[PDB]
């Protein structure tokens, strides 16, 4: 009901995709869940030009690669190619980024802008992510992040509520 | 009971980690990334305001002791490997850094060629380091360091890139994205390293002195590679150019000075029973002495030196021993300040304290009273 | 036929797909300059723009026909305008083949990797995502045995998702 999903964008198998209150589909996204299911958290935004790609077929004989996740407060940037990534709950996914196969990203998380997470590379709570090839920048800041998050909750919320059928 | 920390700073590269292991922990490059910065800034620096330096050294301690030693200093000593004549101003900061900001127990600056000799073993040799900037001569003759007997040539690792730098833009051959020559005006040092440790091939004393008969008035010009690089610009790099770059690091003529000949001024300036010793232990260290084919190149040249009238009414038939390290020669430095301060809990006393710092004023350089 | 050609996808031109070939949602293949070539079990990922050069000038000709080799692993994102492809060559997401190109068998381009403009990538190396032409990595991609052995694994797990992909519809 309150998860706003616009008309340009596209959600490729209904029944294994997921989408929890108050979320946010911009235009041009694509949440193909075809193979593998696509859990989304509530107040989750999910910016314009997303490829929301299923990880796995699930099928595998032994080690069968994790489908696709995403935790409360996610801010997934615009073009962001997130493919088989476990985002931990306020996660901040920067613009034009790429998680990798099985990736696991912790609570409050910062992924900068133009990244590229690795296959199996797990992220540690609380740290800015940094470099071309994956890697701990800094730590950051508690309550900085979360007023950042509650902000861009906000606005997303004014923007579902009008112009978009 | 406490394992002391080392240091070895410096322009290019930092060697740091914990006294008593053999060989540092890491060597991350003297430069420090900055949020909102075009180029990456060096942290060692001469001649510039002291409260930027200051900040400077902050900044560059900050992000090596949470990487590097993963721990606080505050428990344990600290031994500052800095080379002899390195700025007293720049030695002045490292010490208001290390007391007034982080509030370490102990440190130490004592110098890299003494600490070079204590990794062989030995109480007298003739020393060599060929670093970034200069490539400094020290003889140590039973302990002591012989000061006045010296040699610093502006011809290091500095050098060699402005050199490299040189001639790449005279002859050069990009590809398109084939001709066009000088397009770009300047390229990075980090690159133009990477090009110095992969495609240099250091010459013999035959072959250099043929490139110096060509060069007034051609003989061996392969091999040549080509160079890759980023944003689709491949540069087909010549074999004869990284030669002739290798070879103004050792020309005599016009300046009469060289690698080589600053040696023999070294061996010159000591006294009559020192020199023979001296001769027989001849240490070579630095970042430039890992250049692959050096040392045959320094020794022959060395050798056909001593060959010359001018060298043989005073040094004459002398047995040019060159004893090598256990560690790498870039790493040498650093390995005898892990030696001095992880053994010795007795040697820490001799070096300056906190307490005597705050009352005195300063650590004592080797000046006036 | 025996192509799994999408819906969503889009092409344009001659475009000659080989057998078992993979063409995914929202993949562009304008081959409206040259006639298109694609090898057999070739995967197409999605949000991909397969491009060509325009071609036939007398006096120094820009370009022929884009001839992808098989089992050539295109990943999603990937832009690849006018480039000579060779069999078993992985492209990683993001990617952007150049103008003129001849990349050879075992190849592995990286994530996020500007491939060269006039420049003809040597058999068996892998391509360092972030600056251009990294001569480092190319041991575990030999030009077989290793890597032809690895895009088999590679062609057979992409087939088998594919067929997943197929069955459920």
């Amino acid at each position: 009901s309150g998860n706003k999903v616009s008309r340009q964008s596209v959600l490729c198998g209904s029944q294994n995709i997921v989408l929890n209150g108050k979320t946010i589909v911009m235009n041009d996204c694509i949440i193909r869940g075809d193979l593998a299911n696509v859990r989304v958290g509530r107040h989750c935004v999910v910016k314009s030009r997303s490829v929301i790609r299923p990880p796995f077929k699930k099928f595998s004989k032994g080690v069968a690669f994790f489908p696709l996740h995403i935790g409360d407060h996610v801010f997934i940037e615009e073009d962001c190619v997130v493919n088989a990534a476990q985002i931990g709950s306020y996660v901040h996914v920067g613009k034009n980024c790429v998680i990798g196969r099985r990736c696991v990203l912790k609570d409050c998380c910062k992924i900068l802008d133009n990244t590229v997470l690795p296959p199996e590379t797990v992220v540690p709570p609380f740290t800015v992510f940094s470099g071309c090839p994956g890697l701990f920048s800094g730590e950051l800041p508690e309550c900085t992040q979360e007023l950042m998050i509650d902000v861009t909750k906000s606005y997303y919320q004014k923007f579902l509520p009008l112009t978009q059928v | 009971e406490k394992t002391a920390v080392v240091i070895d700073l410096g322009e290019a590269f930092t060697k740091c980690g914990f006294a008593g292991e053999t060989g540092p922990r890491c060597i991350i490059p003297s430069v420090i990334k900055k949020a909102g910065m075009p180029k990456p800034i060096k942290v060692v620096q001469y001649n510039i305001n002291t409260e930027e330096l200051y900040s400077y050294l902050k900044e560059f301690i900050h992000i090596l002791y949470f990487r590097h030693l993963l721990v606080n200093p505050r428990d344990r000593r600290v031994v500052v490997i800095e080379s002899v004549l390195c700025p007293s101003h720049f030695r002045e900061t490292l010490t208001r850094v290390l007391f007034k900001y982080f509030e370490v127990p102990s440190v130490l600056l004592a110098p890299s060629h003494l600490m070079a000799l204590l990794t062989l073993g030995i109480n007298s040799a003739m020393v060599l380091d060929c670093g970034y900037r200069e490539s400094l001569v020290l003889p140590i003759y039973e302990g002591i360091p012989v000061l006045n007997c010296w040699g610093a040539l502006p011809l290091g690792g500095k050098a060699l890139h402005k050199e490299l730098e040189t001639q790449l833009l005279e002859q050069c051959t990009v590809d398109t994205g084939q001709s066009l020559p000088s397009v770009m005006g300047s390229i990075p040092e980090g690159v133009l390293e990477d090009i110095k440790v992969r495609t240099c091939f250091v010459s013999d004393l035959t072959r250099g002195l043929k490139i110096q008969a060509a060069k007034f008035n051609r003989p061996s010009p392969p091999p040549n590679v080509d160079y890759p690089l980023d944003g689709e610009k491949i540069l087909h790099v010549l074999g004869s150019i990284r030669d002739s770059v290798v070879e103004i690091l050792f020309e005599q003529d016009n300046e009469e000075k060289s690698v080589a000949t600053l040696i023999l001024d070294s061996l010159m300036q000591c006294p009559i029973d020192t020199r023979k010793q001296l001769a027989e232990n001849l240490v070579i260290i630095g970042g430039t002495s890992m250049l692959p084919g050096f040392l045959h190149r320094l020794l022959a040249e060395i050798r056909y030196l001593v060959e010359k009238p001018k060298y043989k009414k005073t040094l004459g038939t002398k047995t040019f021993r060159i004893h090598t390290p256990p560690a790498k020669a870039n790493c040498v430095a650093w390995l005898g300040g892990a030696i001095f301060g992880a053994l010795q809990d007795i040697l820490g006393s001799r070096s300056v304290s906190k307490e005597y710092y705050n009352q005195t004023g300063r650590i004592p350089d080797w000046c006036s009273l | 036929p025996g192509a799994v050609v999408c819906v969503e996808s889009e092409i344009r031109g001659d475009v000659t797909i080989g057998p078992r070939t993979v063409i995914h949602p929202k993949a562009r293949i304008i081959a409206e300059a040259g006639p298109i070539v694609i090898g057999e079990g070739n995967l197409i990922e999605e949000q991909a723009l397969i491009i060509n050069a325009h071609p036939d000038n007398i006096t120094p000709d820009a370009e022929k026909p884009m001839i992808i080799g098989t089992n050539n692993v295109f990943e999603v994102g990937c832009y690849s305008q006018a480039m000579k492809m060779g069999d078993n060559n992985v492209i990683e997401s993001k990617a952007y083949v150049g103008r003129n190109v001849i990349l050879t068998s075992g190849c592995i381009i990286g994530a996020c990797c500007n491939l060269n403009t006039f420049e003809v990538i040597p058999e068996n190396t892998v391509i360092y995502g972030a600056d251009c032409l990294r001569r480092v990595q190319t041991e575990r991609p030999q030009p077989q045995t290793l890597q032809l052995d690895f895009l088999m694994k590679i062609l057979p797990n992409y087939h088998h998702l594919k067929k997943t992909m197929k069955g459920s519809s």
